[PDB]
Protein backbone atom coordinates (compact mmCIF):
# COMPACT_ATOMS: atom_id res chain seq x y z
CA UNK A 1 0.00 0.00 0.00
CA UNK A 2 0.18 2.83 1.67
CA UNK A 3 3.10 4.12 3.98
CA UNK A 4 5.99 4.58 2.15
CA UNK A 5 8.31 7.10 1.85
CA UNK A 6 9.30 6.64 -2.20
CA UNK A 7 12.50 6.27 -2.90
CA UNK A 8 13.83 7.70 -6.33
CA UNK B 1 -3.54 44.91 2.10
CA UNK B 2 -2.27 47.84 2.73
CA UNK B 3 -4.31 49.72 -0.36
CA UNK B 4 -7.04 49.14 1.67
CA UNK B 5 -9.31 50.79 4.61
CA UNK B 6 -11.38 48.46 6.19
CA UNK B 7 -14.62 50.90 7.16
CA UNK B 8 -17.08 48.25 8.61
CA UNK B 9 -18.05 45.07 9.64
CA UNK B 10 -20.95 43.87 7.38
CA UNK B 11 -21.52 40.26 8.67
CA UNK B 12 -19.88 36.56 9.35
CA UNK B 13 -20.28 33.44 7.02
CA UNK B 14 -18.14 30.60 6.09
CA UNK B 15 -14.63 31.46 7.38
CA UNK B 16 -14.34 34.24 9.19
CA UNK B 17 -15.78 38.54 9.30
CA UNK B 18 -16.45 40.49 6.27
CA UNK B 19 -15.68 43.92 6.01
CA UNK B 20 -17.22 47.03 4.20
CA UNK B 21 -13.26 48.35 3.24
CA UNK B 22 -12.68 51.22 0.24
CA UNK B 23 -9.06 50.81 -1.88
CA UNK B 24 -7.27 54.41 -0.83
CA UNK B 25 -5.90 54.73 -4.73
CA UNK B 26 -8.75 54.38 -6.32
CA UNK B 27 -12.07 54.61 -4.31
CA UNK B 28 -13.64 51.53 -5.46
CA UNK B 29 -15.26 50.03 -2.64
CA UNK B 30 -15.27 46.86 -2.16
CA UNK B 31 -16.41 43.94 0.62
CA UNK B 32 -13.50 41.97 2.11
CA UNK B 33 -14.02 38.27 3.49
CA UNK B 34 -10.91 37.53 5.26
CA UNK B 35 -10.54 34.12 6.23
CA UNK B 36 -8.06 33.11 9.38
CA UNK B 37 -4.73 31.09 8.42
CA UNK B 38 -3.75 30.40 11.80
CA UNK B 39 -4.38 27.29 10.23
CA UNK B 40 -2.43 24.97 12.20
CA UNK B 41 -4.87 22.54 11.72
CA UNK B 42 -5.68 21.64 7.76
CA UNK B 43 -4.54 25.02 5.98
CA UNK B 44 -7.28 26.63 3.38
CA UNK B 45 -10.47 25.54 4.68
CA UNK B 46 -12.56 23.64 1.18
CA UNK B 47 -14.95 26.14 1.27
CA UNK B 48 -12.62 29.17 0.36
CA UNK B 49 -11.08 26.65 -1.98
CA UNK B 50 -14.07 25.77 -3.79
CA UNK B 51 -15.72 29.65 -3.79
CA UNK B 52 -12.66 30.78 -4.92
CA UNK B 53 -12.01 28.37 -7.65
CA UNK B 54 -15.30 28.35 -8.73
CA UNK B 55 -16.52 31.84 -8.40
CA UNK B 56 -12.89 32.85 -10.43
CA UNK B 57 -14.81 30.71 -13.70
CA UNK B 58 -17.64 32.22 -13.21
CA UNK B 59 -18.48 35.80 -14.97
CA UNK B 60 -22.25 36.81 -15.07
CA UNK B 61 -24.17 39.96 -13.98
CA UNK B 62 -26.18 38.03 -11.33
CA UNK B 63 -23.27 36.14 -9.75
CA UNK B 64 -21.24 37.97 -7.24
CA UNK B 65 -17.86 39.68 -8.88
CA UNK B 66 -14.57 37.87 -6.76
CA UNK B 67 -12.24 40.98 -7.62
CA UNK B 68 -9.10 39.51 -5.96
CA UNK B 69 -7.63 36.72 -3.80
CA UNK B 70 -4.87 38.28 -1.07
CA UNK B 71 -2.65 35.64 -0.19
CA UNK B 72 -0.27 36.18 2.87
CA UNK B 73 1.57 33.72 4.97
CA UNK B 74 -0.79 33.71 7.72
CA UNK B 75 -4.30 35.12 6.06
CA UNK B 76 -6.01 34.99 3.11
CA UNK B 77 -8.10 38.10 1.28
CA UNK B 78 -10.98 37.44 -0.84
CA UNK B 79 -11.96 40.95 -2.31
CA UNK B 80 -15.64 40.97 -3.46
CA UNK B 81 -17.34 43.66 -5.23
CA UNK B 82 -19.35 45.78 -2.96
CA UNK B 83 -23.15 45.11 -2.86
CA UNK B 84 -25.65 46.59 -0.44
CA UNK B 85 -27.36 44.24 2.04
CA UNK B 86 -28.65 40.95 1.55
CA UNK B 87 -32.17 39.73 0.31
CA UNK B 88 -32.92 38.32 4.48
CA UNK B 89 -32.00 41.74 5.54
CA UNK B 90 -34.43 43.16 2.75
CA UNK B 91 -37.21 41.21 3.56
CA UNK B 92 -37.32 41.63 7.24
CA UNK B 93 -37.40 45.62 6.53
CA UNK B 94 -39.97 45.54 3.71
CA UNK B 95 -41.87 42.72 6.11
CA UNK B 96 -45.48 44.42 7.08
CA UNK B 97 -45.84 46.30 3.17
CA UNK B 98 -44.44 43.34 1.47
CA UNK B 99 -41.79 44.12 -1.36
CA UNK B 100 -44.28 44.73 -4.42
CA UNK B 101 -45.10 42.15 -6.79
CA UNK B 102 -42.49 42.94 -9.49
CA UNK B 103 -39.50 43.43 -7.89
CA UNK B 104 -40.17 39.90 -6.67
CA UNK B 105 -40.59 38.69 -10.45
CA UNK B 106 -37.22 40.91 -10.91
CA UNK B 107 -35.44 39.12 -8.40
CA UNK B 108 -36.64 35.34 -9.41
CA UNK B 109 -35.92 36.45 -12.86
CA UNK B 110 -32.46 37.70 -12.32
CA UNK B 111 -31.89 34.38 -9.77
CA UNK B 112 -32.45 32.20 -12.54
CA UNK B 113 -30.36 33.92 -14.61
CA UNK B 114 -27.48 33.32 -12.45
CA UNK B 115 -28.12 30.04 -11.45
CA UNK B 116 -28.40 29.25 -15.13
CA UNK B 117 -25.38 30.86 -15.77
CA UNK B 118 -23.69 28.61 -12.81
CA UNK B 119 -25.68 25.33 -14.04
CA UNK B 120 -24.48 25.23 -17.51
CA UNK B 121 -20.85 25.85 -16.14
CA UNK B 122 -21.27 22.54 -13.74
CA UNK B 123 -21.55 24.55 -11.10
CA UNK B 124 -24.00 23.33 -8.21
CA UNK B 125 -24.69 26.35 -5.71
CA UNK B 126 -26.39 23.92 -2.70
CA UNK B 127 -26.76 26.84 -0.38
CA UNK B 128 -29.40 29.60 -2.33
CA UNK B 129 -31.05 31.00 1.11
CA UNK B 130 -31.83 34.43 1.36
CA UNK B 131 -28.66 35.26 3.46
CA UNK B 132 -26.90 34.38 0.45
CA UNK B 133 -28.98 36.75 -2.02
CA UNK B 134 -27.27 39.78 -2.06
CA UNK B 135 -29.01 42.93 -4.09
CA UNK B 136 -27.83 47.10 -4.42
CA UNK B 137 -29.56 49.80 -5.10
CA UNK B 138 -29.72 50.08 -8.73
CA UNK B 139 -31.34 46.93 -7.99
CA UNK B 140 -29.75 43.98 -9.18
CA UNK B 141 -29.67 40.63 -6.80
CA UNK B 142 -26.65 38.38 -7.47
CA UNK B 143 -25.82 34.62 -6.18
CA UNK B 144 -23.24 34.86 -3.08
CA UNK B 145 -21.46 32.80 -0.78
CA UNK B 146 -20.03 29.78 -3.18
CA UNK B 147 -18.17 28.04 -0.05
CA UNK B 148 -20.49 24.58 -0.74
CA UNK B 149 -21.10 24.70 -4.42
CA UNK B 150 -19.42 22.19 -6.37
CA UNK B 151 -18.24 21.05 -10.08
CA UNK B 152 -20.75 18.26 -11.00
CA UNK B 153 -18.27 16.88 -14.28
CA UNK B 154 -19.20 14.08 -12.14
CA UNK B 155 -22.34 13.14 -10.32
CA UNK B 156 -21.81 14.81 -6.59
CA UNK B 157 -22.46 12.24 -3.75
CA UNK B 158 -24.74 13.77 -1.24
CA UNK B 159 -23.35 14.91 2.39
CA UNK B 160 -24.23 11.83 4.85
CA UNK B 161 -24.60 14.19 8.14
CA UNK B 162 -25.81 17.30 6.21
CA UNK B 163 -24.39 20.40 8.13
CA UNK B 164 -26.54 22.79 5.60
CA UNK B 165 -30.38 24.43 5.88
CA UNK B 166 -33.59 22.90 6.54
CA UNK B 167 -35.97 24.80 5.27
CA UNK B 168 -34.82 25.44 2.04
CA UNK B 169 -33.75 21.71 0.77
CA UNK B 170 -35.16 19.81 -1.50
CA UNK B 171 -37.22 16.30 -0.81
CA UNK B 172 -34.78 14.61 -2.70
CA UNK B 173 -32.06 15.08 -0.17
CA UNK B 174 -34.33 14.80 2.52
CA UNK B 175 -35.56 11.69 1.54
CA UNK B 176 -31.79 10.08 1.17
CA UNK B 177 -30.53 9.62 -2.20
CA UNK B 178 -27.05 9.38 -2.99
CA UNK B 179 -26.57 12.68 -5.33
CA UNK B 180 -27.57 16.08 -5.84
CA UNK B 181 -28.60 17.69 -9.11
CA UNK B 182 -29.14 20.60 -10.54
CA UNK B 183 -32.91 20.48 -9.18
CA UNK B 184 -31.83 20.92 -6.14
CA UNK B 185 -31.08 24.43 -6.37
CA UNK B 186 -34.46 25.11 -8.19
CA UNK B 187 -36.35 23.83 -5.12
CA UNK B 188 -34.16 26.61 -2.68
CA UNK B 189 -35.19 28.79 -4.92
CA UNK B 190 -39.03 27.91 -5.28
CA UNK B 191 -38.94 28.22 -1.76
CA UNK B 192 -37.29 31.79 -1.84
CA UNK B 193 -39.99 32.62 -4.27
CA UNK B 194 -42.93 31.75 -1.81
CA UNK B 195 -40.88 33.41 0.64
CA UNK B 196 -40.37 36.89 -0.47
CA UNK B 197 -44.25 36.34 -1.88
CA UNK B 198 -45.64 35.53 1.51
CA UNK B 199 -43.48 37.90 3.59
CA UNK B 200 -43.15 34.46 5.30
CA UNK B 201 -40.70 30.80 4.81
CA UNK B 202 -42.38 28.32 2.98
CA UNK B 203 -41.23 25.43 4.97
CA UNK B 204 -39.90 26.16 8.18
CA UNK B 205 -38.54 22.63 9.65
CA UNK B 206 -37.28 21.82 12.92
CA UNK B 207 -35.71 18.53 12.05
CA UNK B 208 -34.91 16.54 8.49
CA UNK B 209 -38.19 14.57 9.54
CA UNK B 210 -40.42 17.79 10.24
CA UNK B 211 -39.28 19.41 7.07
CA UNK B 212 -40.69 16.36 5.73
CA UNK B 213 -43.92 16.69 6.88
CA UNK B 214 -43.86 20.48 6.42
CA UNK B 215 -43.36 19.92 2.31
CA UNK B 216 -46.01 17.29 2.93
CA UNK B 217 -48.32 19.31 4.83
CA UNK B 218 -48.29 21.94 1.75
CA UNK B 219 -47.82 19.65 -1.38
CA UNK B 220 -49.26 16.42 -0.49
CA UNK B 221 -47.25 13.07 0.52
CA UNK B 222 -45.49 11.96 -2.67
CA UNK B 223 -46.33 8.75 -3.76
CA UNK B 224 -45.30 6.73 -7.27
CA UNK B 225 -47.90 8.38 -9.34
CA UNK B 226 -46.12 11.70 -9.03
CA UNK B 227 -42.72 10.47 -8.00
CA UNK B 228 -41.46 7.32 -9.57
CA UNK B 229 -39.54 5.81 -7.28
CA UNK B 230 -40.06 7.33 -3.97
CA UNK B 231 -41.41 4.48 -1.88
CA UNK B 232 -38.29 2.82 -2.87
CA UNK B 233 -35.62 5.46 -1.62
CA UNK B 234 -33.70 4.97 1.69
CA UNK B 235 -35.34 7.39 3.90
CA UNK B 236 -38.88 6.70 2.75
CA UNK B 237 -41.22 5.36 5.58
CA UNK B 238 -44.47 3.25 4.50
CA UNK B 239 -45.95 5.01 7.79
CA UNK B 240 -45.62 8.52 6.32
CA UNK B 241 -49.07 10.26 7.02
CA UNK B 242 -50.82 10.87 3.65
CA UNK B 243 -52.23 14.48 3.62
CA UNK B 244 -53.79 15.57 0.51
CA UNK B 245 -52.15 18.55 -1.35
CA UNK B 246 -53.56 22.16 -0.97
CA UNK B 247 -55.24 24.40 -3.72
CA UNK B 248 -51.72 26.58 -4.09
CA UNK B 249 -54.21 29.69 -4.80
CA UNK B 250 -54.22 28.76 -0.66
CA UNK B 251 -50.35 29.37 -0.64
CA UNK B 252 -49.49 31.90 -2.14
CA UNK B 253 -53.09 34.34 -2.29
CA UNK B 254 -51.07 37.25 -3.78
CA UNK B 255 -49.90 35.50 -7.15
CA UNK B 256 -51.19 35.80 -10.44
CA UNK B 257 -52.03 32.53 -12.13
CA UNK B 258 -48.76 32.33 -13.51
CA UNK B 259 -46.50 33.02 -10.38
CA UNK B 260 -48.67 29.85 -9.07
CA UNK B 261 -47.75 27.83 -12.64
CA UNK B 262 -43.70 28.56 -12.16
CA UNK B 263 -43.99 28.14 -8.91
CA UNK B 264 -45.62 24.50 -8.65
CA UNK B 265 -43.25 24.06 -11.72
CA UNK B 266 -40.16 24.47 -9.49
CA UNK B 267 -41.64 22.70 -6.32
CA UNK B 268 -42.21 19.61 -8.12
CA UNK B 269 -41.44 16.33 -5.98
CA UNK B 270 -39.34 14.74 -8.52
CA UNK B 271 -36.39 16.12 -10.05
CA UNK B 272 -36.35 14.83 -13.28
CA UNK B 273 -39.25 17.13 -13.68
CA UNK B 274 -39.14 19.96 -11.61
CA UNK B 275 -38.35 22.64 -14.27
CA UNK B 276 -34.71 23.48 -14.99
CA UNK B 277 -33.38 27.23 -14.85
CA UNK B 278 -32.98 27.86 -18.73
CA UNK B 279 -36.93 26.75 -19.55
CA UNK B 280 -38.07 28.67 -16.45
CA UNK B 281 -37.00 31.79 -18.32
CA UNK B 282 -38.95 30.86 -20.66
CA UNK B 283 -41.87 31.52 -18.89
CA UNK B 284 -45.09 33.78 -19.45
CA UNK B 285 -44.52 34.76 -15.95
CA UNK B 286 -41.99 36.68 -17.33
CA UNK B 287 -43.50 38.40 -19.67
CA UNK B 288 -44.16 41.65 -18.35
CA UNK B 289 -40.75 42.09 -16.23
CA UNK B 290 -39.22 45.23 -15.29
CA UNK B 291 -36.63 46.36 -12.97
CA UNK B 292 -37.62 47.87 -10.45
CA UNK B 293 -35.04 49.59 -7.71
CA UNK B 294 -36.10 48.60 -3.92
CA UNK B 295 -36.78 51.39 -1.27
CA UNK B 296 -33.81 50.28 0.88
CA UNK C 1 -28.21 17.51 -16.69
CA UNK C 2 -30.49 16.89 -19.34
CA UNK C 3 -30.44 20.84 -20.33
CA UNK C 4 -27.09 21.87 -20.48
CA UNK C 5 -25.07 18.66 -20.82
CA UNK C 6 -24.20 19.85 -24.24
CA UNK C 7 -23.49 23.23 -22.21
CA UNK C 8 -21.08 21.48 -20.28
CA UNK C 9 -19.39 18.99 -22.46
CA UNK C 10 -18.95 21.99 -24.69
CA UNK C 11 -17.67 23.63 -21.58
CA UNK C 12 -15.41 21.31 -20.72
CA UNK C 13 -13.67 20.96 -23.92
CA UNK C 14 -13.01 24.97 -23.48
CA UNK C 15 -11.54 24.06 -20.05
CA UNK C 16 -9.65 21.25 -20.94
CA UNK C 17 -7.57 23.43 -23.26
CA UNK C 18 -6.61 26.23 -21.13
CA UNK C 19 -5.64 23.25 -17.65
CA UNK C 20 -3.40 21.88 -19.84
CA UNK C 21 0.33 20.31 -18.66
CA UNK C 22 3.34 21.91 -21.29
CA UNK C 23 4.06 18.54 -22.91
CA UNK C 24 7.61 19.26 -22.23
CA UNK C 25 8.20 19.77 -19.12
CA UNK C 26 9.17 16.39 -18.15
CA UNK C 27 12.47 16.98 -19.91
CA UNK C 28 13.33 20.39 -18.77
CA UNK C 29 12.91 19.37 -15.01
CA UNK C 30 16.83 19.28 -13.80
CA UNK C 31 16.63 16.14 -11.15
CA UNK C 32 13.14 14.40 -11.81
CA UNK C 33 11.81 12.32 -14.53
CA UNK C 34 8.89 10.35 -16.33
CA UNK C 35 10.04 7.19 -14.12
CA UNK C 36 10.24 9.25 -10.90
CA UNK C 37 6.16 10.64 -11.77
CA UNK C 38 5.08 6.95 -12.30
CA UNK C 39 6.35 5.59 -9.03
CA UNK C 40 4.67 8.73 -7.81
CA UNK C 41 0.95 9.08 -9.08
CA UNK C 42 0.85 5.11 -8.70
CA UNK C 43 1.85 5.66 -4.85
CA UNK C 44 -1.24 8.29 -5.05
CA UNK C 45 -3.29 5.28 -6.34
CA UNK C 46 -2.51 3.55 -3.32
CA UNK C 47 -3.50 6.43 -0.99
CA UNK C 48 -6.62 6.51 -2.86
CA UNK C 49 -7.75 3.44 -1.79
CA UNK C 50 -6.33 3.61 1.73
CA UNK C 51 -8.41 6.63 2.46
CA UNK C 52 -11.19 5.25 0.05
CA UNK C 53 -11.22 8.13 -2.14
CA UNK C 54 -13.35 9.05 -5.12
CA UNK C 55 -11.62 8.36 -8.14
CA UNK C 56 -11.97 11.94 -9.25
CA UNK C 57 -9.83 13.15 -6.65
CA UNK C 58 -6.89 11.31 -8.27
CA UNK C 59 -6.51 12.60 -11.06
CA UNK C 60 -7.36 15.49 -9.86
CA UNK C 61 -4.59 15.51 -7.98
CA UNK C 62 -1.96 14.29 -11.10
CA UNK C 63 -3.51 17.18 -13.11
CA UNK C 64 -2.63 19.66 -10.30
CA UNK C 65 0.95 17.97 -10.08
CA UNK C 66 1.54 18.25 -14.01
CA UNK C 67 1.10 21.84 -13.79
CA UNK C 68 2.93 22.69 -10.46
CA UNK C 69 5.79 20.49 -12.21
CA UNK C 70 5.20 22.58 -15.80
CA UNK C 71 6.37 26.28 -13.13
CA UNK C 72 8.27 24.62 -10.71
CA UNK C 73 11.51 22.89 -10.61
CA UNK C 74 11.63 20.52 -7.79
CA UNK C 75 14.00 17.76 -6.47
CA UNK C 76 13.21 13.96 -5.79
CA UNK C 77 13.28 14.20 -2.36
CA UNK C 78 10.33 16.78 -2.57
CA UNK C 79 8.41 15.54 -5.02
CA UNK C 80 6.37 13.27 -2.33
CA UNK C 81 5.52 16.08 -0.70
CA UNK C 82 4.12 18.06 -4.01
CA UNK C 83 2.11 14.72 -4.56
CA UNK C 84 0.95 14.94 -0.62
CA UNK C 85 -0.48 18.61 -1.02
CA UNK C 86 -1.57 18.22 -4.34
CA UNK C 87 -3.74 15.18 -3.07
CA UNK C 88 -4.92 17.28 0.00
CA UNK C 89 -6.00 20.06 -2.14
CA UNK C 90 -8.19 17.71 -4.74
CA UNK C 91 -9.36 15.95 -1.38
CA UNK C 92 -10.71 19.45 -0.45
CA UNK C 93 -11.97 20.11 -3.09
CA UNK C 94 -14.15 16.93 -4.48
CA UNK C 95 -14.18 15.02 -1.40
CA UNK C 96 -17.28 15.67 1.35
CA UNK C 97 -14.64 15.13 3.98
CA UNK C 98 -11.32 15.30 3.27
CA UNK C 99 -8.89 12.99 5.25
CA UNK C 100 -7.15 15.11 7.90
CA UNK C 101 -3.93 16.78 7.13
CA UNK C 102 -2.32 14.50 9.94
CA UNK C 103 -3.28 11.37 8.01
CA UNK C 104 -1.52 12.86 4.67
CA UNK C 105 1.64 13.49 6.58
CA UNK C 106 1.13 10.24 8.23
CA UNK C 107 1.28 8.09 4.78
CA UNK C 108 4.54 9.72 3.86
CA UNK C 109 6.07 7.69 6.53
CA UNK C 110 6.31 11.30 8.65
CA UNK C 111 8.90 11.94 5.93
CA UNK C 112 7.88 15.34 6.08
CA UNK C 113 5.92 17.86 8.92
CA UNK C 114 2.32 19.15 9.05
CA UNK C 115 3.73 22.73 8.60
CA UNK C 116 5.48 21.30 5.37
CA UNK C 117 3.06 19.56 4.02
CA UNK C 118 0.71 22.97 4.87
CA UNK C 119 3.15 25.32 3.26
CA UNK C 120 3.00 23.10 0.23
CA UNK C 121 -0.66 23.66 -0.34
CA UNK C 122 -0.45 27.13 -0.05
CA UNK C 123 2.21 27.17 -2.89
CA UNK C 124 0.63 24.75 -4.81
CA UNK C 125 -2.26 27.51 -4.77
CA UNK C 126 -0.35 30.25 -5.32
CA UNK C 127 0.81 28.39 -8.49
CA UNK C 128 -2.45 27.43 -9.82
CA UNK C 129 -3.16 30.66 -9.32
CA UNK C 130 -6.36 28.75 -7.84
CA UNK C 131 -7.95 26.98 -10.50
CA UNK C 132 -8.85 24.08 -9.82
CA UNK C 133 -11.95 22.80 -11.74
CA UNK C 134 -9.56 20.84 -14.22
CA UNK C 135 -11.63 18.61 -16.38
CA UNK C 136 -10.46 15.09 -16.28
CA UNK C 137 -10.72 11.71 -18.29
CA UNK C 138 -12.99 10.57 -15.18
CA UNK C 139 -15.50 13.54 -16.34
CA UNK C 140 -15.60 12.88 -19.50
CA UNK C 141 -15.85 8.93 -19.51
CA UNK C 142 -18.93 9.88 -16.85
CA UNK C 143 -20.08 12.14 -20.07
CA UNK C 144 -19.52 9.22 -22.28
CA UNK C 145 -21.27 6.77 -20.71
CA UNK C 146 -24.22 8.25 -21.25
CA UNK C 147 -24.57 7.49 -24.48
CA UNK C 148 -23.71 3.50 -24.07
CA UNK C 149 -26.79 1.78 -25.67
CA UNK C 150 -27.21 -0.17 -23.49
CA UNK C 151 -25.31 0.07 -20.30
CA UNK C 152 -22.59 -2.52 -19.02
CA UNK C 153 -20.89 -2.25 -15.78
CA UNK C 154 -17.52 -4.09 -17.34
CA UNK C 155 -17.29 -1.57 -19.69
CA UNK C 156 -17.67 1.14 -17.54
CA UNK C 157 -15.10 -0.02 -14.79
CA UNK C 158 -12.84 -1.27 -17.90
CA UNK C 159 -12.94 2.47 -19.37
CA UNK C 160 -12.06 3.73 -16.49
CA UNK C 161 -9.20 1.28 -15.62
CA UNK C 162 -7.70 1.99 -18.71
CA UNK C 163 -8.34 5.88 -17.72
CA UNK C 164 -6.29 6.06 -14.75
CA UNK C 165 -3.85 3.88 -16.09
CA UNK C 166 -2.96 6.74 -18.59
CA UNK C 167 -2.29 8.69 -15.47
CA UNK C 168 1.01 6.91 -14.77
CA UNK C 169 3.13 7.45 -18.52
CA UNK C 170 3.41 11.14 -19.48
CA UNK C 171 5.02 9.60 -22.52
CA UNK C 172 2.57 9.49 -24.30
CA UNK C 173 -0.28 10.71 -22.54
CA UNK C 174 0.75 14.02 -21.51
CA UNK C 175 0.25 15.14 -25.62
CA UNK C 176 -3.39 14.01 -25.37
CA UNK C 177 -6.31 16.12 -24.28
CA UNK C 178 -8.49 14.15 -20.94
CA UNK C 179 -11.81 14.16 -23.77
CA UNK C 180 -9.41 12.51 -26.30
CA UNK C 181 -7.81 9.65 -23.82
CA UNK C 182 -11.49 9.14 -22.71
CA UNK C 183 -12.88 8.36 -26.26
CA UNK C 184 -10.23 6.34 -26.64
CA UNK C 185 -10.55 4.48 -23.35
CA UNK C 186 -14.53 4.55 -24.03
CA UNK C 187 -13.58 2.45 -27.70
CA UNK C 188 -11.26 0.50 -26.08
CA UNK C 189 -13.86 -0.93 -23.26
CA UNK C 190 -16.68 -1.51 -26.00
CA UNK C 191 -14.45 -2.76 -28.01
CA UNK C 192 -12.52 -5.65 -25.47
CA UNK C 193 -16.38 -6.75 -23.44
CA UNK C 194 -18.75 -6.61 -26.60
CA UNK C 195 -17.04 -6.10 -29.49
CA UNK C 196 -19.10 -2.97 -30.21
CA UNK C 197 -16.94 0.45 -31.55
CA UNK C 198 -17.10 4.48 -30.30
CA UNK C 199 -20.55 4.72 -31.50
CA UNK C 200 -22.18 7.95 -34.17
CA UNK C 201 -23.61 9.68 -30.80
CA UNK C 202 -20.70 10.21 -29.73
CA UNK C 203 -18.96 10.87 -32.88
CA UNK C 204 -21.13 13.46 -33.61
CA UNK C 205 -21.54 14.96 -30.08
CA UNK C 206 -17.69 15.03 -29.24
CA UNK C 207 -16.55 15.70 -33.23
CA UNK C 208 -14.12 12.84 -32.72
CA UNK C 209 -14.47 10.11 -35.40
CA UNK C 210 -12.95 6.59 -34.87
CA UNK C 211 -9.83 7.35 -37.35
CA UNK C 212 -8.92 10.59 -35.39
CA UNK C 213 -8.44 8.83 -32.27
CA UNK C 214 -6.14 6.05 -33.76
CA UNK C 215 -2.98 7.70 -32.54
CA UNK C 216 -4.01 8.30 -28.99
CA UNK C 217 -6.13 4.82 -28.75
CA UNK C 218 -2.83 2.83 -30.20
CA UNK C 219 -0.70 3.97 -27.20
CA UNK C 220 -3.57 3.06 -24.81
CA UNK C 221 -3.40 -0.50 -26.46
CA UNK C 222 -0.02 -1.10 -26.46
CA UNK C 223 -0.44 -0.23 -22.41
CA UNK C 224 -3.44 -2.37 -22.09
CA UNK C 225 -0.82 -5.09 -23.55
CA UNK C 226 1.91 -4.17 -21.25
CA UNK C 227 0.46 -3.55 -17.88
CA UNK C 228 0.79 -6.88 -16.43
CA UNK C 229 4.58 -6.57 -17.06
CA UNK C 230 4.74 -2.65 -16.27
CA UNK C 231 6.73 -1.04 -13.86
CA UNK C 232 4.21 -0.20 -11.73
CA UNK C 233 0.66 -2.22 -10.31
CA UNK C 234 -1.27 -0.34 -7.95
CA UNK C 235 -3.99 0.30 -10.36
CA UNK C 236 -4.42 -3.27 -11.68
CA UNK C 237 -4.42 -3.93 -8.04
CA UNK C 238 -6.89 -1.80 -7.40
CA UNK C 239 -9.18 -2.72 -10.66
CA UNK C 240 -9.58 -5.99 -9.32
CA UNK C 241 -11.77 -6.03 -6.42
CA UNK C 242 -15.31 -6.76 -7.18
CA UNK C 243 -16.24 -3.49 -6.78
CA UNK C 244 -14.85 -2.83 -10.43
CA UNK C 245 -16.06 -6.23 -12.03
CA UNK C 246 -12.28 -8.06 -12.36
CA UNK C 247 -11.85 -6.07 -15.45
CA UNK C 248 -8.18 -5.73 -14.87
CA UNK C 249 -8.43 -9.71 -15.18
CA UNK C 250 -10.10 -9.50 -18.45
CA UNK C 251 -7.78 -10.14 -21.73
CA UNK C 252 -6.46 -7.79 -24.09
CA UNK C 253 -7.61 -7.87 -27.69
CA UNK C 254 -4.26 -8.34 -28.88
CA UNK C 255 -5.59 -6.30 -32.38
CA UNK C 256 -8.09 -3.30 -32.38
CA UNK C 257 -8.97 -4.12 -36.02
CA UNK C 258 -7.76 -0.58 -37.61
C1 LIG D 1 -21.46 35.46 3.48
C2 LIG D 1 -21.05 36.45 2.42
N1 LIG D 1 -20.07 36.18 1.54
C3 LIG D 1 -19.88 37.25 0.73
C4 LIG D 1 -18.85 37.05 -0.35
C5 LIG D 1 -20.62 38.44 1.23
C6 LIG D 1 -20.73 39.70 0.62
C7 LIG D 1 -19.94 40.03 -0.47
C8 LIG D 1 -20.06 41.29 -1.04
N2 LIG D 1 -20.88 42.19 -0.52
C9 LIG D 1 -21.61 41.88 0.55
N3 LIG D 1 -22.39 42.88 1.02
C10 LIG D 1 -23.30 42.80 2.03
C11 LIG D 1 -24.01 43.96 2.25
C12 LIG D 1 -24.93 44.03 3.28
C13 LIG D 1 -25.16 42.93 4.11
C14 LIG D 1 -26.20 43.07 5.19
F1 LIG D 1 -25.93 42.29 6.22
F2 LIG D 1 -26.25 44.33 5.62
F3 LIG D 1 -27.39 42.74 4.70
C15 LIG D 1 -24.45 41.75 3.86
C16 LIG D 1 -23.51 41.69 2.83
N4 LIG D 1 -21.53 40.67 1.12
S1 LIG D 1 -21.58 38.05 2.55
Amino acid sequence: AAARSLIF
Amino acid sequence: MENFQKVEKIGEGTYGVVYKARNKLTGEVVALKKIRLDTETEGVPSTAIREISLLKELNHPNIVKLLDVIHTENKLYLVFEFLHQDLKKFMDASALTGIPLPLIKSYLFQLLQGLAFCHSHRVLHRDLKPQNLLINTEGAIKLADFGLARAFGVPVRTYTHEVVTLWYRAPEILLGCKYYSTAVDIWSLGCIFAEMVTRRALFPGDSEIDQLFRIFRTLGTPDEVVWPGVTSMPDYKPSFPKWARQDFSKVVPPLDEDGRSLLSQMLHYDPNKRISAKAALAHPFFQDVTKPVPHL
Amino acid sequence: VPDYHEDIHTYLREMEVKCKPKVGYMKKQPDITNSMRAILVDWLVEVGEEYKLQNETLHLAVNYIDRFLSSMSVLRGKLQLVGTAAMLLASKFEEIYPPEVAEFVYITDDTYTKKQVLRMEHLVLKVLTFDLAAPTVNQFLTQYFLHQQPANCKVESLAMFLGELSLIDADPYLKYLPSVIAGAAFHLALYTVTGQSWPESLIRKTGYTLESLKPCLMDLHQTYLKAPQHAQQSIREKYKNSKYHGVSLLNPPETLNL
